[PDB]
């Protein structure tokens, strides 16, 4: 019906008031003097429920109704498609002032420009001219659905066959949870808050939340035929009338769910924890604090008087855990993520880049709020200039695409660029400007009570001799990185190893003559593994990265 | 009675150099 | 007679598919449990999906996964070829289509099959023609419309969905996309009972070893090898008898047994068809053939061999191993004949990759051809990927003045990320020999990237008496010829002098 | 032939595909060689247009498939491989590769055999030496 | 700097077109440094589009009369870059050489619609911040 | 021609050689000329257009295949054979590789006697000097 849709509150009651007063009450517009328009588009991403809106129209409206479909109109038979379409009309005109919706008008707007048959052309032609040919008098009004606002003919968009039109965008998060409740009243419901389900979910669109609620539902009857022994015998009726679907049922579709937007760019579940990111508290709550205001208090912000900052660059040596950084707020964020990789986005035919960026950062814009992390961001922002005649201008295109769609993120949307470089010194000044993107952050190398606690944040799941001082460690690796203290703990896990299988086969041959006489690491392990640790870290690059922090 | 058919022409590469300097 | 009971074994019932236990079982609920208990959905309130999709590499048993759930389901079945609906007439192909799913729902609740639909679904963006647009917008219409679907499912097939419309990978139209990926051991080990449980094999049969030692077979791979293995015994079998055309005595076609040396025989002959591209024919090299460097062949041989012999033991402690290594020193100190020998021993597979060999003169193949190699040593893993001279494909980004098109910087960038990005980094090994380790950028030969920095230095009086007799060990030589003088006279030469 | 089942008509040379095998499995236990299937099989990756896609799918459904073979047996003919989708490179589709390299002396001696046995020759020549200055012929 | 080859120029000279078409207006080009980058240091370019960008310039600058009375401003903040084929008399002769009570009125331009704490004076970042600018 | 049998068109390329070979091999024994190969023989590997590895692969096809040929004779020609398909330089497709290169000062004279046998010129005038001053000219 037509409380059935929801979520869009403004749009339905701007195309119901606009269905009905030219329906209920035409004489009154007679009496005003306006003549009601014929033609009314919708558009919008695919899963908005326009066509449930439309349908839910039909039904909702006494009046009488009609469904054509772009594909469906053109026939083998020569010239008997125009013919389909205007009895079509002759139809709508002749039986009652009726309502008629098209729908997928794009497979019927190829814009005229790459359109190159002749039965296409003479079909757009004939609807051009039906619709223009409605009189005032018609009384009858045309629905158009375009999925894609861009692939129009625009002479669709002249005035007297298409000119209200309405951008049905992704609802609000209460609005979402509405949706959510509207398909929370026909199913069991257990016994507990739909209004936290909404505001953690962030991407989901119409369709989206209808799918988190059959997935959990179907997790909820998964788990009780399983415990049931239910068989192809028959159901048991103690079983049927004992059904709720429960929290953790939305948590599992939660966990198993993306946004369709989203379904192609799904990025593979590594989990990562705010305690395996050992040292780096202060960068660690400013980064969580920084994205967590925007997202839960709009309203803070506009008290405040000032929109936050978008964009961000993480720099240092490697092995500093930038991107275990990454990996960290792609875990533990309550909103989208997309990963991108520098070169990944090229591409050898000319403009394919550039498409390629404007569609990814669409989809950005699409499931808003999102945080699009472009590692090594150099192999974009490579200085310039100089280069003349190589890569032939593509990269310089490149860049003026990124810049162009860097400065274009207006209040609403809410995207962060996470950057993350080695060599800060080839990126291009003008990206790291503020406006496009403003915020630095610099890991220096970690400090020795740092350093021990990213020790104990790699030794969580290992188990450990009681008697390990990591102490003397931390006084003697001073300027080492992440990575070497991985590359140590490695080493000493391997030497345990070692010394495992060698007290297995001996017991294996004793056998042919407790499980793990090394149940934790230990102190020699750590001896052994400290003969061969070293570090990776340039003196000259420490010393170059030094006096760039000092320029900054 | 009408018929379709279908038609591939062309697109459009790019190439990448390589430049000595003194 | 013999068709009532040929049509009862052609049918390749759910036991047949293996290795896909949660997979398989989640879509035969899919499938089932709206047409056996569709009551609990009348009850519950809710309607259940109407739609999957396939996706995994090739061979992996989705269309042996289609064959066995026709069989199984009695409801009614609609097969469809993905290419199979156009026709040459205009706007007759979309009037097909839409008299088929007429006829599916006309005559019961059904099941249709929509194969390859990375044909049918070019994601009607950037293709130029309209006639696939046409085709995917009726698609789009009958899964979403008035009567979008009544009680039919649809499945389809794919081996790029990323490659398909964003409408058609949506809930109310596609709700489930299952992924079928490579099988793990023990599914091979299933594929392998229900491969071999049909011919009559030896006593000697273990397949627990094969299981084992195959690293990347996925499904037709495993069957191949099955069938490889007993044609060899055909071989070794239809050599002895003679031609004898005529016909053939039981004797002959009694006691069969294909043997262990059989299978070992056929594993070694094949190799998985995700790197039947990229593998080539590779010299035989013994580990005595390798003179000297004890500690490094031992230190290598159990860096390679304990991920892929002992992962209990690393699941124990939690911990994740060591990946990369890279030798460094003098040319010819046999560091390429001791790629060559981890190549010809170790069961992991061997990716040889040249230098200079990738590079590309268009526009960013070279990183392009850099993901697709590290997808297919991700894919088939474990897997062993050596790279010769570093210092051909890495440098320092940007050092060179000249500009070389940013062709070497994106190189390099692209190795960074695929050794150190958000990658699964399960079980590839990176092994590296340049001697000049000055060239290469800093950050490669960090932890994490290259943990292991290995100085190959000269060899002493024992080592190359070590090598001497690691290269005389074939060729005939004097009995009163004693080489104690030779490693006494040779002092700065090396293996290959 | 390889590029004879082209066509400018749109979705007719999988029309053709369909009536070979159709009319090869109709009429007996038959063999079927396919020539030089570089041009049909561009990895559907590095091409850009549609009907070469397609019609990679339709004989990748021929090759495997509901009832894909049955007293059939494809034999493919090309001069690169690595330029080949992989999806057709596996049992089932094409289950072995079978390489044809460069022979030897005596691979050119009974090459040189055959060539040589129709003519009128000399007494004084001989096909050893022939074969043995010969080096890199291709047959 | 159009993507398609050969209409960077053609951008230029509808531009220049626009601006005759609306006469009088302002041109206010900025960094202008970015598009002249003078001639000569680099021959070889990407289809010699910076050479031909500034050709187009000047071609389209000069041509100028009484007429139409068009006027181009410039600012940059490398004056070194700048090409001296387009620094020559005729074409653009005059030279604007660009405090702390320009820094107090854009911190009281900027602090308009906010609600300031009234205990506060903005005459100590104006003395303390000395070589700053607006955008920071 | 070269370029003339090229169709941006799907499938009408193939067509037109397919139509072109059965006339030649209709009619009687003949002799076919195919100018400017090196527009359709890019060698396969370079060129990222479908269309000439098809119409390489067709030629192949036609010069070597099942009951290739039949009292025909099959003539080609370049400027530039360095950039030819391999498989198109084999024996039974073209085997002799004729070179012409720049006349002698004796073709000049020849030549000359050629054009200058239907004119009329004055008795002065020698062909001999007028060959050896004409150093490159060529045809
Ligand atoms: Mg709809
Ligand atoms: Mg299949
Ligand atoms: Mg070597």
């Amino acid at each position: 019906g037509y409380d059935d849709i929801g979520g869009c509150r403004k749009q339905m009651a701007q195309i119901r008031e606009m269905v009905e007063l030219p329906l209920r009450h035409p004489q009154l517009f007679k009496a005003i003097g306006i003549k009601p328009p014929r033609g009314v588009l919708m558009y919008g991403p695919p899963g908005t429920g326009k066509t449930l809106m439309a349908r839910a129209v039909a039904n909702e409206t006494g009046a009488f109704f009609f469904l054509i479909n772009g594909p469906e109109v053109m026939s083998k038979m020569a010239g008997e498609s125009e013919s389909n379409l205007r009895k079509a009309f002759e139809e709508a005109e002749k039986n009652a002032p009726a309502i008629i919706f098209i729908d997928e008008i794009d497979s019927i707007a190829p814009k005229r420009d790459k359109t190159n048959g002749e039965v296409e052309r003479r079909v757009v032609s004939q609807l051009l001219t039906l619709m223009d040919g409605m009189k005032a008098r018609s009384n009858v009004v045309v629905i158009a659905a375009t999925n894609r606002p861009n692939s129009i003919d625009p002479a669709l968009r002249r005035f007297g066959r298409f000119d209200r039109e309405v951008d049905i965008g992704i609802p609000d998060a209460t609005g979402r949870l509405e949706v959510l409740r509207i398909h929370t009243k026909n199913m069991k419901l257990a016994d507990d808050d739909l209004e936290a389900l909404a505001a953690e979910t962030h991407g989901y669109v119409g369709a989206d939340i209808a799918s988190l609620c059959s997935e959990a539902a179907m997790q909820q009857i998964r788990e009780k035929m399983d415990l049931i022994d239910l068989d192809e015998d028959e159901i048991d009726a103690e079983v049927l009338d004992s059904l709720g679907v429960t929290m953790d049922n939305f948590r599992f579709a939660l966990g198993n769910s993306n946004p369709s937007a989203l379904r192609e760019t799904v990025v593979e579940s590594v989990n990562v924890t705010w305690d395996d990111v050992g040292g780096l508290d202060e960068i660690k709550e400013e980064l969580k604090e920084t994205v967590e205001y925007p997202v839960l208090h709009p309203d803070q912000y506009t008290k405040f008087g000032l929109s936050p900052s978008k964009g961000v660059l993480f720099y240092g040596p490697p092995g500093t855990g930038k991107t275990l950084l990454a990996k960290a707020v792609a875990t533990e964020v309550s909103a989208n993520f997309i990963s991108v990789k520098g070169p990944e986005l090229l591409s050898m035919w000319y403009g394919e880049s550039e498409s390629n960026i404007r569609d990814i950062f669409d989809k950005a814009r699409a499931a808003a709020p999102t945080v699009v992390f472009l590692d090594e961001l150099d192999s974009i922002a490579k200085a310039r200039g100089g280069s003349l005649g190589d890569a032939g201008g593509a990269s310089d295109r490149v860049v003026n695409q990124l810049l162009t769609e860097m400065d274009g993120m207006n209040a609403k949307k809410n995207v962060f660029v996470i950057g993350a470089t080695n060599r800060p010194d080839q990126i291009d000044p003008a990206i790291l400007r503020p406006g496009r993107l403003d915020q630095l952050i610099y890991v220096p190398l970690p400090d020795e009570n740092a350093r021990l606690s990213i020790l104990n944040a790699q030794l969580r799941k290992t188990p450990l001799e009681p008697g390990l001082e990591l102490t003397a460690i931390a006084k003697a690796t001073q300027g080492f990185s992440g990575a070497d203290l991985l590359y140590i703990v490695q080493r000493a896990a391997k030497y345990a190893i070692k010394d495992s299988i060698e007290a297995h086969r001996q017991h294996e041959a004793e056998k042919e003559v407790e499980v793990d006489p090394v149940p934790y690491i230990t102190k020699e392990h750590f001896a052994e593994a400290m003969k061969t640790a070293k570090r990776s870290v340039s003196d000259a690059e420490l010393r170059r990265y030094e006096a760039y922090s000092q320029q900054m | 009675a009408a018929a379709a058919a279908a038609a591939a022409a062309a697109a459009a590469a790019v190439a990448v150099a390589v430049a000595v300097a003194a | 007679n013999r068709e009532d009971e040929e049509n009862n074994m052609n049918e390749v019932g759910y036991d047949d598919i293996g290795g896909c236990r949660k997979q398989m079982a989640q879509i035969r609920e899919m499938v089932e449990l709206p047409l056996r208990h569709p009551q609990l959905f009348k009850a519950i309130g809710i309607k259940p999906p109407r739609g999957v999709l396939m996706y995994g590499p090739p061979g992996t048993g989705k269309t042996l996964m289609a064959r066995a759930v026709a069989n199984e389901t009695g409801a009614f079945f609609f097969l469809i070829n993905g290419p199979e609906v156009m026709s040459k007439m205009a706007g007759e192909s979309e009037s097909n289509l839409r008299k088929a799913f007429e006829e599916a729902e006309k005559n019961a609740p059904a099941i249709i099959f929509i194969d390859e639909i990375d044909s049918i679904a070019p994601k009607r963006d950037k293709t130029n023609g309209e006639v696939e647009r046409r085709v995917v917008s009726q698609l789009l219409t009958l899964m979403d419309g008035m009567k979008a679907r009544s009680n039919v499912v649809v499945i389809a097939a794919t081996n790029r969905p990323n490659s398909i419309d964003p409408a058609l990978r949506r809930f109310g139209r596609f709700d489930r996309e299952v992924d079928i990926g490579i099988p793990d051991a023990t599914g091979r080990l299933e594929v392998l009972r229900i491969h071999t449980k049909n011919m009559k094999l030896a006593d000697d049969v273990d397949l627990e070893a094969l299981a084992a030692e195959t690293h990347g077979y996925v499904g037709a791979d495993i069957a191949s090898l099955c069938s490889e293995a007993a044609m060899q015994q055909i071989r070794e079998k239809m050599d002895l008898i003679d031609l004898d055309e005529d016909e053939i005595d039981a004797e002959v076609l009694d006691s069969l047994g294909v043997t262990m040396d059989n299978f070992r025989f056929a594993l070694g002959n094949s190799n998985p068809s995700a790197l039947r591209e990229t593998v080539v024919e590779s010299v035989n090299v013994t580990w005595d053939d390798v003179g000297g460097l004890d500690e490094i062949k031992e230190e290598l041989k159990e860096t390679v061999e304990y991920p892929v012999l002992h992962p209990d033991q690393y699941t124990k402690f939690g911990l994740s191993p060591s990946k990369g290594v890279l030798f460094y020193g003098p040319p010819g100190t046999g560091k390429t004949l001791l790629a060559k020998a981890v190549a010809t021993e170790v069961s992991a597979n061997f990716i040889s990759v040249k230098g200079p060999e990738l590079l590309s003169m268009w526009y960013g193949e070279s990183e392009s051809n850099i993901r697709d190699i590290f997808d297919k040593a991700r894919a088939a893993a474990p897997t062993v990927v050596f790279l010769d001279e570093l210092d051909s494909i890495a440098k320092a980004r940007g050092g060179s003045l000249g500009d070389a098109g940013g062709a070497s910087d994106r190189v390099v960038n692209q190795l960074l990320t695929e050794m150190d990005g958000m990658n699964a980094k399960k079980n590839v090994f990176v092994i590296g020999a340049t001697n000049r380790p000055d060239q290469i950028d800093p950050a490669i030969l960090r932890p994490g990237r290259l943990d292991q920095l290995i100085y190959v230095p000269l060899p002493d009086e024992n080592a190359r008496l070590s090598i001497l007799n690691a290269q005389l060990r074939k060729t005939p030589l004097e009995p009163g010829l004693e080489l104690t003088a030779i490693a006494k006279a040779t002092q700065g030469f090396s293996g290959a002098d």
